[PDB]
């Protein structure tokens, strides 16, 4: 499965005030038709000017994207704080829940490793089978930095 | 509270048959969709056979389609991989995972000798 320049671009835009609205805050990526290609999924993204917009909570509105029966992969650019630092940093995320149908689940499951190794310099990972995971922000927050972090996304934990 | 825990690797001669098992605990094999992968050194991982939560329908890669099954024990929480008709080719750790969950074992060696 070969990864698609879009989604090389995408990444590395991640890594003026109308340029950065334009910025992506959350990406949904996908298999090409052929099964042979990871590419942006259309339309399934928020831009940073989106967000008090139409968004209001970004990563709520991220996990409404993610379909119910079938294998995602998403970059986040997540916010959270310690006691004495405020980061952000992205999320590389594996969705796979388990009513998405094997076949294309297990080219998801086999081709990680290789998109991965594209986003390179990318520190953090969340893999989700079921929506009480990726819905877990104390999940998020510890795969962020672990039992320090207290906060996310602008919310207290 | 999650183990993967494979065994039942060894040194076998090509042509050979080897079944590996994994006893899981922390969470019930039938309710996760469960693979095999193999790593040999310097390599990426080769994803090889995985079988569906609930159902139990199979995926197996090219590359061991018609020689390897893989299958469950619910009572017993365990998953397995039935290996006939082995080859050189076939020598690496062998891991049995969560597909959706970082979490992976220590694996078990196979080892074939032509």
């Amino acid at each position: 499965v070969a990864v698609s320049d879009g989604v090389i671009k995408v990444f590395n835009d991640m890594k003026t005030p109308e340029e950065v609205k334009k910025r992506k805050k959350a990406v949904l990526f996908c298999l090409s038709e052929d099964k042979k290609n990871i590419i942006l999924e259309e339309g399934k993204e928020i831009l940073v000017g989106d967000v008090g917009q139409t968004v209001d909570d970004p990563y709520a509105t991220f996990v409404k994207m993610l379909p119910d029966k079938d294998c995602r992969y998403a970059l986040y650019d997540a916010t959270y704080e310690t006691k004495e630092s405020k980061k952000e940093d992205l999320v590389f995320i594996f969705w796979a829940p388990e009513s998405a149908p094997l076949k294309s689940k297990m080219i998801y499951a086999s081709s990680k490793d290789a998109i991965k190794k594209k986003l390179t310099g990318i520190k953090h990972e969340l893999q989700a089978n079921c929506y009480e995971e990726v819905k877990d922000r104390c999940t998020l927050a510890e795969k962020l930095g672990g039992s320090a972090v207290i906060s996310l996304e602008g919310k207290p934990l | 509270q999650v183990q993967l825990v494979e065994s039942g690797g060894g040194l076998v001669q090509a042509g050979g048959s080897l079944r590996l098992s994994c006893a899981a605990s922390g969470f019930p094999v039938n309710h996760r969709t469960m693979a095999w992968y193999r790593q040999a050194p310097g390599k990426e991982r080769e994803w090889v056979a995985a079988i569906e939560s609930h159902g139990q329908e199979t995926w197996y890669a090219d590359s061991v389609k018609g020689r390897f099954t893989i299958s469950r024990d619910n009572a017993k929480n365990t998953v397995y991989l039935q290996m006939n008709s082995l080859k050189p080719e076939d020598t690496a750790v062998y891991y049995c995972v969560r597909v959706g969950a970082e979490y992976v074992g220590q694996g078990t060696q196979v080892t074939v000798s032509a």
